[PDB]
Order: C-alpha cells, then structure tokens, then sequence
RNA sequence: UAAGGUGAUAUGAACCGUUAUAACCGGCGAUUUCCGAAUGGGGAAACCCAGUGUGUUUCGACACACUAUCAUUAACUGAAUCCAUAGGUUAAUGAGGCGAACCGGGGGAACUGAAACAUCUAAGUACCCCGAGGAAAAGAAAUCAACCGAGAUUCCCCCAG
RNA sequence: AGGGUGACAGCCCCGUACACAAAAAUGCACAUGCUGUGAGCUCGAUGAGUAGGGCGGGACACGUGGUAUCCUGUCUGAAUA
RNA sequence: UUUUGUAUAAUGGGUCAGCGACUUAUAUUCUGUAGCAAGGUUAACCGAAUAGGGGAGCCGAAGGGAAACCGAGUCUUAACUGGGCGUUAAGUUGCAGGGUAUAGACCCGAAACCCGGUGAUCUAGCCAUGGGCAGGUUGAAGGUUGGGUAACACUAACUGGAGGACCGAACCGACUAAUGUUGAAAAAUUAGCGGAUGACUUGUGGCUGGGGGUGAAAGGCCAAUCAAACCGGGAGAUAGCU
RNA sequence: GUUUAUUAAAAACACAGCACUGUGCAAACACGAAAGUGGACGUAUACGGUGUGACGCCUGCCCGGUGCCGGAAGGUUAAUU
RNA sequence: AUGUUCUAACGUUGACCCGUAAUCCGGGUUGCGGACAGUGUCUGGUGGGUAGUUUGACUGGGGCGGUCU
C-alpha cells in the first residue's frame, strides 16, 4: 500500500528548506526558534 | 470660500471685489485659471 | 494604505454597539480622495489622497505650506 | 490586459 | 610568568625548553575559507554563473579590487514638452540582520466567572506587529485645592476594598 | 573564609587577612587647549482647521447615567490676554 | 472504593522499589499564647545596622439617625404612657492554630473554545510538461463504380475505419467468498470480478490552507488524524462529575 | 462514468437533454479590508445560478400563505433639522 | 425642491504620446461620462451568509400528558 512519505529531495529543499524559511517573517521566526533552542540541524538542508 | 478677484467673473463681481464662493468653485475653477485669489494677505 | 497626507489621518478601531449593547469590532476610516491640487507656484498639478478635513486644511493654510510640510516629513508628492 | 502577448 | 612543555578522550611517537623568543597567562596586532543580513547575478544555505577596472603571463592562463537594495545630499544628465519637471547615471554618508527580559506604540482573543447567558467578566490579559534605549515612558500646570494653600514627572507606603 | 592532600589539618599544599604590581589597551572623575555651542540685558511676541460644538466610538474606577474631564473617525468651528 | 446494603459475579490493584494529593501569599474573623494597656501598633523609608529612628496611618476608648444633626443618649412622632438601637462588658500588636476571602487553592482527568504558526511528499480538484494502453472483434459517416431520377431521392457492390463500441493481458479498479483478525499486512492474500482509446491511466513539477481548501456530493478527502487538520501557546480552561 | 482510502458501488452522484432565472460587459457571479484576479483574451447561439435528468407520450387545477417581480397615489417611518 | 444645459472636481477596464528595452504604473494629450457615479461618516431596511447562545423542573426511567403560587 502507498504510504504518506514518498520522498523527492528537490520537494523536501523547496518545501522546508534553508532558503524556504528564510523567504518569509514566519519562515525565519521557525529559524529562531529552533537557533533558540539550540537544534545541531536548522532545516532539512 | 472668501475670495478676491483677479478680473470679472460672470454673476461674481469685477476685478478687486470680495466674494464667498462655494469652496469647490474656488479650488477647482477660480483659483486655477487665475480668476481668484484666496483672501489672505 | 488609507492615510491622510496632508493630516496623517489613518483607520482607527472601535466598536459597533448594538441596543443590547453588544460590542463588535469596528474601523473608522478617513474620508479620502485622491485631489489634483493647482501648485501656482510650480505651475504644475500635485495629486494628493487627502481626507476632506486635509482640503479644509490646504484651503486654509495654502497648498504651499502644506507641501512644504510634506517635504519636512519626508512623505512624497 | 496580459501573460499570454499581453 | 616560568622549569617545565607540544588542549581532551589518550597513550605513544617525534620533538621543544630549563635564566630566558619552551609552554602557559594578559594587552595590542596579523591571518581570518565557505554559508548566513549576505550585498555582483542566481540558488535546492554552505553551491552555480558573471561584468568591469587595474596589474601580471610561459597566450594555456594568473592575481587583485570593485559591482545589492533603499534613504539622504551632491554633481552631471535628461521625456512627453517650449521652459521645466519626471526619469537616468555617478559620488559621498547612513540603513539593513541578530538578541532573554524590561519599555513605548499599532492591532487584539477565547476559555473562564456570572453557579445557564447576551450587558458585564476574563482583559487591554494571551498573542501578532512596529519602534527604541540602557533603561524607556513621563515631565516643568490651560495641575490640584478650597477662599487656606500647594507647586514638573516618576516610584514606594497610606488614604481604602 | 574555602578547597586539596591515603580518615577529620590554623601551622603539608593551594589559598585566606594583609601589603604590593602594568609595557599596552580601555571605563570613569577631574584639570587644561582646540573646534563648533552661544550667556546677558532692553524691546517684544505668546502655538487655529485649534478650543468648543453635532453625530459615532473609545478612554477615564465611572457600563450614558443627572455625567463633568480626555482622545478622535465624521461634519463643523471661536475668542486669541 | 462506593453504597440502604458488597465474599460479592460492582470498582481498582500482576508484584516490588522509588515518586505521587489540603500548599503558598495576602486579607479577614475566632481561639490559644506573649507584650503593652485606655491605649495598642507602626508602613514605606532612613539606618552597614533583626538595633535605633520613622506614629503617615490603622484599630480601640460612643452611640443613635438615611442625613443634617444631636450625643450617654439618639431615632421615631405634633408628642410619647412609649418603642428600636445604644449607655451599666478592654483594647491592641505580635506569634501559633481553626475557618473564610482572592488567587490553579487537595491531586489527577474532559469533550471543547480562542490565538499564532506548520502541512497538498497521503489524498481531493486543477495547472504545465512527459509516458502507457499485448492481442483479437464489430464495421458508423464518408468515398468510388454500377443501378435508378427531369434532377434529387433511393438502391447494390467495393472501399472506408467511427465509437465515453465489443472480447481480452499490461495498466486502473474493488462485486462475491474463504483465509487472516496478538495478521505475512494498522485493510492484505487466494479464487473468481469490473473498466481497459477514455468523463482513461501514469511520471515529474506546480497551485489551492483550516470555518479554510478541494469534493461527478460519501460530511468524502486535506500525511495511518476530520461535523472543523496538525503543532505551539492562552493553559493548571472549566469539571455542582468519577 | 462517479462515490463513503479502511464494513455501504447502489436505486445514491454525474450525465447528454430539458426548463426557469440572472447577466449589456468595468456582465452577473466568485476570491479578495484593497489593489487586483477568475468569469474571458469570452460578449446573450455567451456566461452564472437553480431544479429536472436519454428518448417517447406528456406535464392538469390553485397566486390565499411564503418568496420573487412590477407599481407607488395614499398610510406609517431613520439620521437630519 | 425639481428640470435642463455646462465644465473645472471626479470616473474612464476608449484612443494616442512619453518615461520605456515594460503591456503594470505614472505623467501628458484627446474623446466619452460628469457633479452623476463612487468612497467616508451617520442613518432606516434587509441579512442563518456568518457568529455567540438559549431552548425549566417535577416525573415509580425519559418522553407525551398533567403539574408549578
Ligand atoms: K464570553
Ligand atoms: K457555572
Ligand atoms: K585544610
Ligand atoms: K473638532
Ligand atoms: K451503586
Ligand atoms: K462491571
Ligand atoms: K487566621
Ligand atoms: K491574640
Ligand atoms: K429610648
Ligand atoms: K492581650
Ligand atoms: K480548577
Ligand atoms: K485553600
Ligand atoms: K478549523
Ligand atoms: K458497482
Ligand atoms: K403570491
Ligand atoms: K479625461
Ligand atoms: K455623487
Ligand atoms: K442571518
Ligand atoms: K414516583
Ligand atoms: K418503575
Ligand atoms: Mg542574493
Ligand atoms: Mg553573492
Ligand atoms: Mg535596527
Ligand atoms: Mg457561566
Ligand atoms: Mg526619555
Ligand atoms: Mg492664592
Ligand atoms: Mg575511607
Ligand atoms: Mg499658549
Ligand atoms: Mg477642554
Ligand atoms: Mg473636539
Ligand atoms: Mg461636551
Ligand atoms: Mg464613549
Ligand atoms: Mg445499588
Ligand atoms: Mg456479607
Ligand atoms: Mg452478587
Ligand atoms: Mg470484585
Ligand atoms: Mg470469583
Ligand atoms: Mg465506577
Ligand atoms: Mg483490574
Ligand atoms: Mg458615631
Ligand atoms: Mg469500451
Ligand atoms: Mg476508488
Ligand atoms: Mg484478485
Ligand atoms: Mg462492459
Ligand atoms: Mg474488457
Ligand atoms: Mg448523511
Ligand atoms: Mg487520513
Ligand atoms: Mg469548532
Ligand atoms: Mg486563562
Ligand atoms: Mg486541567
Ligand atoms: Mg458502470
Ligand atoms: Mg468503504
Ligand atoms: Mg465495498
Ligand atoms: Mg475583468
Ligand atoms: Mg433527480
Ligand atoms: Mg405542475
Ligand atoms: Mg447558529
Ligand atoms: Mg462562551
Ligand atoms: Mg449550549
Ligand atoms: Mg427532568
């Protein structure tokens, strides 16, 4: 049966990642709080 | 609108004259095309 | 945005009451129109969106002064 | 007016 | 400052040093890739691709610097349009992003309580947004008082549940 | 004070009290140049689409109430010692 | 534990170990206790000062009346023979405690409501750009050559190759049954079954966002979640219930 | 053809066809505090909404109620004054 | 207070010109509308389109009926 995660890593980058967060004010509030938090990995980058 | 004519408008008065127009009349025609001045000195 | 460039008039916020006093949110927004005001001066026309309180201003106070006070602030003509 | 050309 | 020393797991190796350039500590410098505001353009962050000017070469190439945006000012230029203005280019200066709280401002809930619920409450709270500073804000009476007087603002205790 | 040392150390060690120390950078408080800055006196002047008003809201402990006062979206609009 | 009542065949506990529920602050009243006593006590603050200073206040020693006001009385009433409340009862400030108030207020527990984010890698619809459909049938229109007509019509043969056409693999689906149901699998397997050139199917990428989407409409689907997603927050919501 | 992914595939949904109705274009309508955008690079033989559901034969009576459409003399009636 | 005409506010999702290498936008010219439309404030209507809620208790289970002083 297909499952709910069927990975593309090109879906992956322009859904969650680096440059995704940081196009908007809510993207980049994700980024300081997880820096805040002190995450080792950011985004799915 | 308080105004002083700079020549004779028709159904105003003549050069010098001391008119209240309606204030749409003033800002929009008179003053504009150089037939009134606002009463200011 | 809906401000008054002649006043800095802006939507403000209140409430709609009902008769069983019933408090909704509200805006009050500025009467505004877009004016092509005569600059003799510069012989030129100068479109402002201004509330009709900002024209009863300018017909008081001379286009001039007002648009020199639009220098001051920095807010564009 | 319009992306297709206007 | 020194008789030790080459950070840790972590020995070992090969060394360094012992009266002063070993190591170590502090001041000031130097170096300081790439990504990131990221700013030469682009981009799936840590990658891809340039322009321009100088200088250099073994003509295959190499090195170095600059090139974002916006605001302000200046110079020069420059439409419809004749003046002029818009616009254009260049220069200088500044800004940009990040940060726990506190602060000022723009917006602003509901659960809940009312033993139901709509006025009311919760509460101008939570939250979102903008901006600032070491604090902010407020502040030098168109203030109170009561016929006596006080003398800006802020904060604390009362007044008073 | 405190810590360490093969069990519990004033005197074993590191400290502690106390007394000293800076080539260099820099915070602060003063003294003193330079560049802006203008004190003082007489004569004045005294903040208008504002105060106030009508309508709608909001803020004031104060829910429009007999409701002063403040703010103003809208329409108006003085006197100015 | 809950009950009128439980060996109850009502509830809870597999066992052990550890943790797990009447607190805290402030106000108020009562009790105890200590100080001082018609007085008692200070708050902020000053003070290095648990000292000392600070009496601003607060409570008490007077009440009655709505109040002016009067005062050991006062109010009521025109006025009391009267009548109501008072006068003939020590307070106050600590400290400890009981209760109350406001706070999560003994602990654990909703379904929910609201705010800001994250999600269309599943799925729904759409958009762009690519791909797929073995093999076998049927034989529409049209055409041509004859016939037939005044001309058409009409008619035969040959040709032609239409279709949400037919049979059937791939592919898409899911009607029946059995199995499986602590599965091989949080939806499958096996045998049969439907569609299979289309309103088809599929790859890659894109767009639509939560009272919102999308829906050939089942309240379906929106990441194993849907009559209002998920995550974080208001938040210890509230819980007259267990 | 479509559908309740995961207990319902159907008589349900859709459908061509039909009818009513809106819409003169900056269309109605929809998404949007707005700018805009879809409708449509369309223009009434078009587009939206609603109901019905190939085709055949058909689709009767009621406008009192509730809507909608038209009227507006008169009654009543807001801010305003 | 209404009718007509006008143009100058205002509209233009008509045409042309320029910024321009751009159709958005702005400016200019010209036509068409034109104090209308449209927007602000106030105001009557309409308004399950959307929202917050209410919709009693007794009761030989509840509901129905009955009852409530
Ligand atoms: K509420
Ligand atoms: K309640
Ligand atoms: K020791
Ligand atoms: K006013
Ligand atoms: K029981
Ligand atoms: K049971
Ligand atoms: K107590
Ligand atoms: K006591
Ligand atoms: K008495
Ligand atoms: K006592
Ligand atoms: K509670
Ligand atoms: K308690
Ligand atoms: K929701
Ligand atoms: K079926
Ligand atoms: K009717
Ligand atoms: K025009
Ligand atoms: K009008
Ligand atoms: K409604
Ligand atoms: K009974
Ligand atoms: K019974
Ligand atoms: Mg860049
Ligand atoms: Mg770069
Ligand atoms: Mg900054
Ligand atoms: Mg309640
Ligand atoms: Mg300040
Ligand atoms: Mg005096
Ligand atoms: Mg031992
Ligand atoms: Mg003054
Ligand atoms: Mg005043
Ligand atoms: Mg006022
Ligand atoms: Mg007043
Ligand atoms: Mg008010
Ligand atoms: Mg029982
Ligand atoms: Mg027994
Ligand atoms: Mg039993
Ligand atoms: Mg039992
Ligand atoms: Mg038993
Ligand atoms: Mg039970
Ligand atoms: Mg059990
Ligand atoms: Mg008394
Ligand atoms: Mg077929
Ligand atoms: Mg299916
Ligand atoms: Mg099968
Ligand atoms: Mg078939
Ligand atoms: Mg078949
Ligand atoms: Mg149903
Ligand atoms: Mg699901
Ligand atoms: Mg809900
Ligand atoms: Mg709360
Ligand atoms: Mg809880
Ligand atoms: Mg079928
Ligand atoms: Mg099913
Ligand atoms: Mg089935
Ligand atoms: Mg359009
Ligand atoms: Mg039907
Ligand atoms: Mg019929
Ligand atoms: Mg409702
Ligand atoms: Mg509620
Ligand atoms: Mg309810
Ligand atoms: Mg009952």
């Amino acid at each position: 049966m297909k499952r709910t995660f069927q990975p593309s890593v090109l879906k992956r980058n322009r859904s969650h990642g680096f440059r995704a967060r940081m196009a908007t004010k809510n993207g980049r509030q994700v980024l300081a709080r997880r820096r805040a938090k002190g995450r080792a990995r950011l985004t799915v980058s | 609108m308080q105004v002083i004519l700079l020549d004779k408008v028709a159904n105003l008065g003549s050069l010098g004259d001391q008119v209240n127009v309606k204030a749409g009349y003033a800002r929009n025609f008179l003053v504009p095309q150089g037939k009134a001045v606002p009463a200011t000195k | 945005s809906r401000v008054c460039q002649v006043t800095g008039k802006r939507p403000v916020t209140g409430n709609n009451r009902s008769h069983a006093l019933n408090a909704t949110k509200r805006r009050f927004l500025p009467n505004l129109h877009s004016h092509r005001f005569w600059v003799e001066s510069e012989k030129r026309f100068v479109t402002l969106r201004v509330s009709a309180k900002g024209m009863r201003v300018i017909d008081k106070k001379g286009i001039d002064t007002v648009l020199a006070e639009l220098r001051a602030r920095g807010e564009k003509y | 007016k319009a992306x297709r050309a206007s």
